[PDB]
RNA sequence: CGUGAGGGAAAGGUGAAAAGAACCCCGGGAGGGGAGUGAAAUAGAGCCUGAAACCGUGGGCUUACAAGCAGUCACGGCCCCGAGGGGUUGUGGCGUGCCUAUUGAAGCAUGAGCCGGCGACUCACGGUCGUGGGCGAGCUUAAGCCGUUGAGGCGGAGGC
RNA sequence: GUGGAGCCUGGGAGUGAGGGCGCGAGCGAUAACGUCCGCGUCCGAGCGCGGGAACAACCGAGACCGCCAGCUAAGGCCCCC
RNA sequence: GGAUGACCCCAGGCGGUAGGGGAGCGUUCCCGAUGCCGAUGAAGGCCGACCCGCGAGGGCGGCUGGAGGUAAGGGAAGUGC
């Protein structure tokens, strides 16, 4: 290897259209079913600890 | 009713009550001046060879002035040779106040 | 005594990158970008002032040929049926007359016709 | 006094019947017709010219050896990948190809002529799709 | 009316807490708070006690109704860096900048 | 200047510019280069030319007739308000400039304060303070040791 | 920093006065929001002014069939300010960075990431022309002495 | 022949790496974007402008500034143009 | 022309590297200044499509800033990146 280096320096427009993609997903939510607090579906609520419709966690 | 008239060396269409900016012309504002015509036009249709004789344009000078700053640059790279000019057209104003056919 | 640089400089940067605004990136943020691009700008102006009388008339020179044809003749023999007739009448107005005027056109072409 | 510039106007239709003619020569005036040269209110930054349909665009004649001599050339960008068809071929598989390229390359580069060659619509055959369009028949 | 809340001088790097930051912007103060509740980054903790407190502000400084409000601004802005060392290889030492941020969280009411 | 003289780094091979020592005025807190340094600025003006400039001095004051010779310092004896009394009385009320050159250090001392008053002794007559002013007064034994300079 | 001889930095400014922000609110704190001080608090101690590069937020115009030293000239669309002008750029025309070095550079030859500040034809004495004045077969003083305390004079040794 | 002509005294330089082209030679191989002289020219310093597709020195022509006026030079007039 | 750099009229010159010459602009400082501008706002900063100048620049107006600045005319340089 020979060390390759950048030619030219990098444009703010050129930096900033490869950051078109960095955009952050907002987190997917549901409502819980027993207390009607958000959360992650799947996932034992941690409000209530209700999952699949019984108490599974003290929380 | 329009007419071709010709001043400073340039062509214009003028109908009354066109204002108009030509060339600067010796003549203090407010006077009134004839200029040579190269063709009427509209109902009757005459075509001046060159200019049509009996016919001539009025206008009223409304003013002389300045035209806005052009910067003419020059530079010539690899000499250290650059010039920086400013300048302003001169101008007058025209009314054209008649077409006397 | 001295005298040290102080305001001087950043004022002549300021009329120049004032002078620079609109180009692309450096080109109006940095001084010395926007000298040399104020540099090309000026030359390009020059000769493009220079070119501007060039571009209309050949705009003209089109449209009289196209209104030329439409009565059988074109251009190269209009202006010489003009010259014979002794019309002096220029290009800027010929077009204008060819668009505006077609009936003032027409008669001109007659003229034209007529001077051979 | 600054020039005339027409504001849009609506576009005129035209018809041509190739059959017989000689390509490179009817070439030119459907060039012409595109860029809108015949029009005394021409405006070179503007797409103001005919719409021009071509038809018999197979019975286009040529002279000289041509049908045989003439190559026209494609680069696909591969190791080894030019394709030469000659003017025979041409007609024999895509006729309508031929007055399309021809007239293309008469036309100006860049945006606007790109745009114009798309107001060119031949078709080898006697018909033509554009009845609702009511073409004027020109002799050229 | 609007309130606002700014911390500065958080040390963590701007172009990560605006990652989070973006995700809040215009939504209501329920929406944002679910959303920086789960939402995997070290940003989401400081956005969140910036929101909280300028709904805070809003709730008790400036008569306006937690049930009304929205994230109608925010952004953040880069504070000074941090400069540290960070030896390398053949004796060079490189500079890291431990960067810093303010974010501005501003909120307003939603009449109706 | 104060720092060393040595090469702050080699020659060649760093990949940096080349160097000396960082006294050089190319460096910030390096020395200057053709900057002040003490220096006599006077010169010797033909005596000639002196001596014709102080008589010409007089006679444009002279010309303009603000030029006032007086014989004697009526009741001044050193006071400030001795020499206004005086001053207003010869037509002096302060609304031009005036140099007041006499060798009566009396009068002088009384004078001097005035904020429109230059003094001299008569020794000391010279073409600035004449020009500086717009009335020159003069005392007839200032004015006899000035026709003796310029004689 | 260097074994050592030795090398050798950076770093000044709230306000007239601390009157340096009691108390309350969010926060573990930091920070901030009100309250209060002040003529002024984007004078709040990370404090006069606060340029530029650089980063961001909001708004207007614009961009996903297009070939480019990035501009320039023309026309048109849109936004703004009220026969005009400002911003923007769709299409058309034209168009080989700056500097340095070279016979010749856009050059695939040198230098430069960008911005701000430091940065290079001076001074003394002598010489040689030119020039503004003074005196002119003459011109001029030097060290010193007296005077002044930003006052000038004396001094003829000497030099041309 | 009154010309940014010429001659005389003096102040101030810069240059003392040239290059293409045409014609006349030597050198080379009736080779070189070769080399060394001569007369001229242009580029150098006109990498300003029109032509030669593009191209310092080939053709045209010496750019004080402005004009949306006119005439021409070389080169051109089927379309790109 | 008028008599003198008063302004007007007619005519011609005005590509430019090394380089010679000329005229200016601006920066710090001194005389002018015991003066004058200044909290009804100094300098400096941010604007401007306005005014004067070929240009370097100089004005004027808005915002900022909050205590300095400095004319006509002359003088001297650590004087323009
Ligand atoms: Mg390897
Ligand atoms: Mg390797
Ligand atoms: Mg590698
Ligand atoms: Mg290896
Ligand atoms: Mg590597
Ligand atoms: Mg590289
Ligand atoms: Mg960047
Ligand atoms: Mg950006
Ligand atoms: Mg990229
Ligand atoms: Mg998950
Ligand atoms: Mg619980
Ligand atoms: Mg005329
Ligand atoms: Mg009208
Ligand atoms: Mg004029
Ligand atoms: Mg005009
Ligand atoms: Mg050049
Ligand atoms: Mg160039
Ligand atoms: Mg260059
Ligand atoms: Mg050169
Ligand atoms: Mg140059
Ligand atoms: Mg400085
Ligand atoms: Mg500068
Ligand atoms: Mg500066
Ligand atoms: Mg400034
Ligand atoms: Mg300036
Ligand atoms: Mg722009
Ligand atoms: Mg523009
Ligand atoms: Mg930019
Ligand atoms: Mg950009
Ligand atoms: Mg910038
Ligand atoms: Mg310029
Ligand atoms: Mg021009
Ligand atoms: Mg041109
Ligand atoms: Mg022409
Ligand atoms: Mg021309
Ligand atoms: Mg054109
Ligand atoms: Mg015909
Ligand atoms: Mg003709
Ligand atoms: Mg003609
Ligand atoms: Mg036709
Ligand atoms: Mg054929
Ligand atoms: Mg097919
Ligand atoms: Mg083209
Ligand atoms: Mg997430
Ligand atoms: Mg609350
Ligand atoms: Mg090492
Ligand atoms: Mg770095
Ligand atoms: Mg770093
Ligand atoms: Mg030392
Ligand atoms: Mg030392
Ligand atoms: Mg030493
Ligand atoms: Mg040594
Ligand atoms: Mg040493
Ligand atoms: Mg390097
Ligand atoms: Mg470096
Ligand atoms: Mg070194
Ligand atoms: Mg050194
Ligand atoms: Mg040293
Ligand atoms: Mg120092
Ligand atoms: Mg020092
Ligand atoms: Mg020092
Ligand atoms: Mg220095
Ligand atoms: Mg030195
Ligand atoms: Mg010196
Ligand atoms: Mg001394
Ligand atoms: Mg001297
Ligand atoms: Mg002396
Ligand atoms: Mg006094
Ligand atoms: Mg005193
Ligand atoms: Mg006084
Ligand atoms: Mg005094
Ligand atoms: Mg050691
Ligand atoms: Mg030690
Ligand atoms: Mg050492
Ligand atoms: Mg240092
Ligand atoms: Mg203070
Ligand atoms: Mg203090
Ligand atoms: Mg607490
Ligand atoms: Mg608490
Ligand atoms: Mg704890
Ligand atoms: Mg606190
Ligand atoms: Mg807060
Ligand atoms: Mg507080
Ligand atoms: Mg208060
Ligand atoms: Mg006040
Ligand atoms: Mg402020
Ligand atoms: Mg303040
Ligand atoms: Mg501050
Ligand atoms: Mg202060
Ligand atoms: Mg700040
Ligand atoms: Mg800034
Ligand atoms: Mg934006
Ligand atoms: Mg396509
Ligand atoms: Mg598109
Ligand atoms: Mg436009
Ligand atoms: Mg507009
Ligand atoms: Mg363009
Ligand atoms: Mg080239
Ligand atoms: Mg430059
Ligand atoms: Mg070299
Ligand atoms: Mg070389
Ligand atoms: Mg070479
Ligand atoms: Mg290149
Ligand atoms: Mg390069
Ligand atoms: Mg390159
Ligand atoms: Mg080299
Ligand atoms: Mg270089
Ligand atoms: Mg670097
Ligand atoms: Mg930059
Ligand atoms: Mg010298
Ligand atoms: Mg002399
Ligand atoms: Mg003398
Ligand atoms: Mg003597
Ligand atoms: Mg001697
Ligand atoms: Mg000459
Ligand atoms: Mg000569
Ligand atoms: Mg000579
Ligand atoms: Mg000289
Ligand atoms: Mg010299
Ligand atoms: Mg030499
Ligand atoms: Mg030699
Ligand atoms: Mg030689
Ligand atoms: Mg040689
Ligand atoms: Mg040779
Ligand atoms: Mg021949
Ligand atoms: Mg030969
Ligand atoms: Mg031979
Ligand atoms: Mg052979
Ligand atoms: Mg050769
Ligand atoms: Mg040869
Ligand atoms: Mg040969
Ligand atoms: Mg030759
Ligand atoms: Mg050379
Ligand atoms: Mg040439
Ligand atoms: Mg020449
Ligand atoms: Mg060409
Ligand atoms: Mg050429
Ligand atoms: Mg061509
Ligand atoms: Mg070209
Ligand atoms: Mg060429
Ligand atoms: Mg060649
Ligand atoms: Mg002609
Ligand atoms: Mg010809
Ligand atoms: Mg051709
Ligand atoms: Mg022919
Ligand atoms: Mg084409
Ligand atoms: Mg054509
Ligand atoms: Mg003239
Ligand atoms: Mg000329
Ligand atoms: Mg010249
Ligand atoms: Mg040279
Ligand atoms: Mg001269
Ligand atoms: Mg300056
Ligand atoms: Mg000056
Ligand atoms: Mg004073
Ligand atoms: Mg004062
Ligand atoms: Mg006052
Ligand atoms: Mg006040
Ligand atoms: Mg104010
Ligand atoms: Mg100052
Ligand atoms: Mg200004
Ligand atoms: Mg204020
Ligand atoms: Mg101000
Ligand atoms: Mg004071
Ligand atoms: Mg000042
Ligand atoms: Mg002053
Ligand atoms: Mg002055
Ligand atoms: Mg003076
Ligand atoms: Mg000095
Ligand atoms: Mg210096
Ligand atoms: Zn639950």
């Amino acid at each position: 290897a020979k060390h390759p280096v950048p030619k030219k320096k990098t444009s703010k427009a050129r930096r900033d259209a490869r950051r078109s993609h960095h955009a952050l997903t907002p987190p997917t939510l549901v409502p819980c079913p027993e207390c009607k607090a958000m959360k992650p579906p799947h996932t034992v609520c941690p409000e209530c600890g209700y999952y699949a419709g019984r108490k599974v966690l003290e929380v | 009713m329009f007419a071709i008239v010709k001043t400073g060396g340039k062509q214009y269409r003028v109908e009354p009550g066109l204002k108009l900016r030509v060339e600067k012309l010796d003549a203090e504002p407010g006077a009134t001046v004839e200029l040579p015509v190269l063709l009427l036009g509209g109902e009757k249709t005459v075509v001046g060879t060159p200019v049509v004789e009996g016919a001539s344009v009025v206008a009223e000078v409304l003013g002389h002035g300045r035209g806005k700053k052009i910067l003419v640059s020059k530079f010539k790279a690899k000499v250290q040779y650059r010039r920086k000019k400013g300048h302003r057209q001169p101008y007058t104003e025209l009314l054209i106040k008649e077409i006397r056919g | 005594p001295r005298a040290k640089t102080g305001v001087v400089r950043r004022r002549k940067h300021k009329k120049i990158l004032k002078l620079a605004k609109g180009y692309w990136g450096l080109r109006s943020k940095s001084f010395r970008k926007a000298r040399e691009t104020l540099f090309a700008a000026g030359n390009y102006a020059y000769a493009h002032r220079k070119r501007r009388k060039r571009d209309f008339r050949r705009l003209w020179i089109v449209r009289i040929n196209a209104a030329c044809r439409q009565h059988g003749l074109n251009y190269s023999t209009f202006i010489h049926g003009l010259k014979k007739a002794g019309i002096e009448v220029d290009r800027k107005n010929l077009a204008d007359l060819a668009v505006r005027e077609p009936q003032v056109f027409a008669e001109l072409v007659e003229r034209a016709k007529a001077a051979q | 006094m600054k020039t005339y510039v027409p504001k849009q106007v609506e576009p005129r239709w035209v018809l041509i019947d190739a059959e017989g003619k000689t390509l490179g020569r009817l070439a030119t005036k459907i060039a012409t017709l595109l860029r809108g040269k015949h029009r005394p209110d021409w405006t070179p930054n503007v797409a103001m010219g005919d719409f021009v349909v071509v038809v018999n665009a197979d019975k286009i004649r040529v002279t000289g050896k041509k049908l045989e001599q003439k190559i026209y050339t494609r680069y696909s960008g591969y190791p080894g990948g030019l394709k030469k068809i000659p003017l025979e071929k041409m007609l024999a598989t895509h006729p309508e190809r031929v007055l399309e390229h021809a007239v293309k390359g008469m036309l100006p580069k860049g945006p606007l002529g790109r745009r114009l060659f798309k107001r060119l619509k031949v078709y080898a055959g006697p018909d033509h799709p554009h009845q609702a369009q009511r073409p004027e028949k020109l002799e050229v | 009316m609007e309130a606002k809340a700014i911390a500065r001088y958080v040390r963590i790097s701007p172009r990560k807490v605006r990652l989070v930051v973006d995700l809040i912007r215009g939504k209501s103060l329920e929406e944002a708070r679910n959303i920086l509740r789960y939402t995997n980054k070290r940003g989401a903790y400081f956005v969140a006690k910036v929101l909280e407190s300028a709904a805070a502000n809003a709730v008790n400084n400036h008569d306006m109704l937690e049930d009304r409000l929205y994230v109608k601004a925010a952004y953040v802005d880069e504070g000074p860096a941090l400069k540290r060392v960070l030896p390398r290889a053949r004796g060079r030492a490189d500079i890291i900048k431990k960067r810093t941020s303010h974010i501005t969280v501003i909120l307003g009411e939603k009449h109706g | 200047v104060a720092y060393s003289g040595r090469k702050i780094w080699p020659q060649k091979h760093t990949g940096r510019a080349r160097h000396g020592d960082i006294g050089a005025p190319i460096f910030v807190g390096g020395g200057v280069v053709f900057g002040p340094k003490p220096r006599d600025y006077s010169y010797t003006l033909p005596k000639k030319v002196r001596k014709k400039g102080l008589a010409m001095a007089v006679a444009d004051r002279a010309r303009e007739g603000k030029l006032l010779l007086v014989e004697a310092f009526a009741g001044v004896n050193g006071k400030t308000k001795e020499f206004l009394a005086w001053a207003k009385e010869a037509g002096l009320d302060g609304s031009e400039s005036v140099l007041l050159v006499t060798g009566n250090e009396l009068v002088r001392r009384a004078a001097r304060n005035l904020p429109w008053v230059v003094t001299l002794a008569p020794e000391g007559l010279n073409v600035y303070d004449i020009v500086r002013t717009e009335r020159l007064v003069m005392d007839l034994d200032a004015w006899e040791v000035f026709q003796n300079r310029i004689g």
